[PDB]
């Protein structure tokens, strides 16, 4: 006498429609035939 | 018996639910200190019950006017709800309360039966 | 034999339906004439048994799977913080 | 570790889980003595919660009233 | 059939709103008070009565 | 993203709302230890 | 809206739900985690960003933009070179370990379920706990 | 489950108020009237229920009675 | 697979003009749940959990590793190992399916 | 038998003693006929 | 909305 939401980490994730413009680090050299 | 001054806190819990249940015939009930009370009372008397399920604490209960009259007038209550008297008629809304009373009551005298 | 039977038992648990239903309408009777009798004292029973009994009714609500797998009742941010303050002891018993 | 993947059956968590405000509390017995033994104690209410005619009434409602 | 805190409270519960809404006049239990004296069967039983009786008074 | 491209290319918005993570992922050399092992 | 808005009749379905009582009278109400759809569904959402997380390279340093204040003289080692590989591992941890955080949230649950009539005062105090309470120690 | 909330409200009012409940005892007393009716009906077909019960039993007397004299 | 795929393996090597495709080689290119675990209730038997197949497929060294094996693992050859599974594979199954 | 072999219906119900005496009055038909009742099968039963 | 109208109408009723 709020609502507090897991990290949205975009910078990690890639782009799921045009996968073309991710970072290049994120980028597989496969399709323009650069592995080997 | 080994515990002496242990039947006075009982009794100072009992007592004032024989008040209650004089004042039970109609909706008395309305505030929780009173159902407090009342919960006391009741877990009071089951506790008595338990011990006097004894031969040395029924012993040192039988030789108690306070509680021989609150039993007595418990039965009288009884009485008064079988016989359908017109003088003290229960109100429904507290039967659940008052059956459970009749009950410990009952087994205290089956007890002190066997003492008169 | 059997036929008698089934048939005293019908019977009597038609009779004991209806003493029931006396039972009901005595009972409500009995409380309109209590309620003409002391008004007040009835009207407040109402108001404190409807509020206990509403408060006892949503005490289970939380325990959904929905309110479980989602960290909504977990966060601190509950101004009841009902559920959470117990980890402490539960650690020191050791069940957690 | 010897924790699974999460992906791995069960995932559910409140599958057995019972809150006591449904623990199916005591009651009336509602004996049965032959079919003439009316002068027979009908009940058995030791150690319920709510006596007999509140019981009847509870059955009345949601059983008896089914039809 | 089972009888749970939860049942009784909602039972209790729903019996005292019944009451009270009942006082301030906002329910219209017609159908439950007509099917409970259900005078088709008040009209029954007084025949039966009827019957019952002369066939008393009869037997003399 | 064309429909929205051309539309802040024309100029057709008062202001560009800027809200970037001030950092980007990028590769990082990789090197070995030179410590060899003792493999017992 | 005019004439009595409730119309209690002899059925204690329609009865219960027109004076707010609906879902009191059933054990336990219905959700939609309950299904091995939904479950399913879930589980490859998961198991989806897992694999995506799984298949980053490990050299994933960061340029913060904020190294210009730190003269770096491609000797010195950039205090936050981890910072999206922290937090790449945090989540991908925080995915591993989804079912130990689910045992231990049901274990806490059902601790302080099972003491609701004990430490919860409106519980504890209505008349048919009470009543119950007493009812179980009777000698 | 809105509306109760506003009945709860008014019965709290009724409770403020000082000269307000001679009128909810009169109504109250009429709906006690109504609710003793209805309980007369019922004791009613009690009563009827119990008559057949009789005339059961009485035929199992005179067999009864058969039986004796045999 | 895909013709794109098959280019995208012919390039990747780079052994792409040493290869003819047919009429038809380029028409066809064109085109319950048993409890396993027991973290959150009663485990089911260790046989039925047996009888089930089980399937991570998402994480590359599966689902556990004991500490002193990874501790002490070498991390060339594994670098190597993705780099031969995870994204030269596409050249390689071309390399199988052509190139004799 | 050598118990009452409990059951899941009511088997019985008090009457109630709280009406009043006035208004209804074929409480008393009643309870002679539920006496009636009880002697006839007290007579049967033995 | 209408809920208070009918109560405060049924109160009314009630207190005259």
């Amino acid at each position: 006498n709020v609502k507090k939401e897991f990290p949205v980490n975009l910078t990690i994730k890639k782009n799921v429609y045009d996968s073309a413009q991710d970072f290049n680090a994120l980028q597989d050299e496969s399709r323009n035939s650069r592995q080997i | 018996r080994t515990l002496p001054d242990l039947l006075p806190l009982f009794k100072t819990f009992i007592l004032p639910l024989e008040r209650i249940v004089e004042g039970l015939n109609k909706s008395s009930i309305c505030d929780s200190k009173a159902m407090d009370s009342l919960q006391m009372g009741l877990n009071a008397l089951l506790i008595l019950r338990n011990l006097a399920q004894d031969t040395d604490s029924v012993q040192i209960l039988v030789k108690d006017r306070e509680i021989k009259s609150f039993i007595l007038f418990i039965l009288k209550k009884f009485q008064c709800v079988a016989t359908g008297d017109n003088k003290w008629q229960l109100y429904e809304g507290n039967a659940t309360f008052f059956n459970e009373l009749t009950h410990y009551t009952l087994d205290l005298m089956e007890a002190i039966s066997s003492y008169i | 034999e059997e036929e008698t039977d089934a048939e005293d038992t019908a019977k009597l648990r038609e009779i004991t339906k209806l003493a029931l239903q006396l039972n009901s309408s005595a009972q409500k009777y009995q409380f309109f004439h209590e309620l003409s009798l002391h008004p007040r004292e009835t009207l407040t029973h109402y108001l404190w048994s409807s509020k206990q009994n509403e408060l006892v009714l949503q005490g289970d609500q939380y325990f959904n799977e929905d309110a479980a797998r989602t960290s909504d009742i977990y966060s601190n941010n509950n101004n009841d913080r009902s559920l959470m303050g117990n980890i402490s002891l539960l650690y020191s018993q050791g069940r957690l | 570790s010897n924790i699974p993947d999460p992906t791995l059956p069960p995932t559910e968590m409140m599958t057995r889980f019972l809150h006591p405000n449904w623990y199916a509390l005591p009651t009336t017995v509602w004996l049965k003595y032959g079919n003439y033994n009316s002068w027979a104690p009908s009940f058995n209410e030791n150690g319920t919660v709510v006596d007999s005619t509140t019981r009847g009434l509870i059955w009345l409602e949601r059983i008896g009233y089914m039809d | 059939n089972n009888v749970t805190l939860k049942n009784l409270t909602a039972f209790q519960l729903l019996s005292q709103r019944e009451n009270i809404c009942e006082l301030l006049n906002l329910v219209e239990s017609t159908e439950r008070h007509n099917s409970i004296i259900n005078p088709e069967r008040q009209r029954m039983s007084l025949e039966e009565m009827k019957k019952m009786l002369d066939a008393l008074k009869n037997e003399r | 993203k064309r429909i929205l491209k051309e539309v802040i290319l024309a100029k057709k918005v008062s202001k560009v709302p800027i809200n970037n993570v001030r950092a980007f992922p990028v590769l990082q050399t990789n090197y070995n230890g030179s410590i060899p092992v003792v493999r017992a | 809206s005019e004439k009595k808005p409730i119309k209690i009749s002899a059925d204690f379905n329609a009865k219960a739900k027109s004076l707010g009582l609906e879902s009191k009278f059933s054990n336990a109400t219905k959700t939609a985690l309950g299904d091995p759809d939904t479950e399913i569904r879930i589980s490859a959402r998961i198991s989806n960003r897992i694999n995506e997380l799984e298949r980053l390279p490990a050299n994933l340093g960061t340029y913060s933009l904020d190294d210009c204040l730190e003269f770096i003289t491609k000797d010195d080692l950039s205090s936050r070179m981890d910072t999206f590989k922290i937090k790449a591992l945090v989540e991908l941890k925080s995915l591993k370990l989804l079912t130990k955080q689910k045992s231990i949230r049901q274990k806490l649950i059902n601790n302080v379920a099972s003491q609701a009539h004990h430490n919860i005062p409106y519980l504890r105090d209505s008349p048919f706990t009470a009543a119950a309470q007493r009812s179980v120690q009777i000698r | 489950s809105k509306l109760m909330e506003c009945v709860n409200d008014a019965v709290q009012t009724l409770l403020q108020g000082d000269d307000k409940l001679g009128k909810v005892s009169d109504k109250s007393r009429e709906i006690s009237e109504k609710y003793i009716e209805e309980s007369q009906a019922i004791i009613q077909e009690l009563v009827k229920l119990t008559m057949e019960k009789l005339e059961s039993k009485f035929t199992k007397l005179c067999d009864l009675e058969t039986q004796l004299e045999m | 697979m895909g013709y794109y795929d098959v280019l995208a393996g012919l390039s990747a090597l780079e052994k792409s003009s040493q290869v003819v495709f047919s009429a038809t080689e380029l028409q066809q290119l064109t085109q319950k749940r048993v409890a396993v675990h027991g973290y959150l209730g009663g485990k089911v038997s260790l046989a039925d959990a047996a009888q089930v197949e089980y399937e991570v497929g998402h994480s590359l060294l599966g689902s556990y590793v004991p500490r002193q094996q990874l501790e002490a693992l070498s991390s060339v050859d594994f670098s190597h190992h993705f780099h031969r599974t995870l994204e030269c594979k596409a050249a390689l199954e071309t390399h199988d399916v052509f190139l004799a | 038998q050598t118990n009452p072999v409990p059951v899941t219906y009511p088997t019985d119900a008090y009457i109630p003693t709280y009406l009043p005496d006035d208004k209804v009055s074929n409480l008393a038909d009643l309870k002679k006929l539920i006496e009636m009742d009880s002697r006839l099968d007290l007579y049967l039963t033995r």
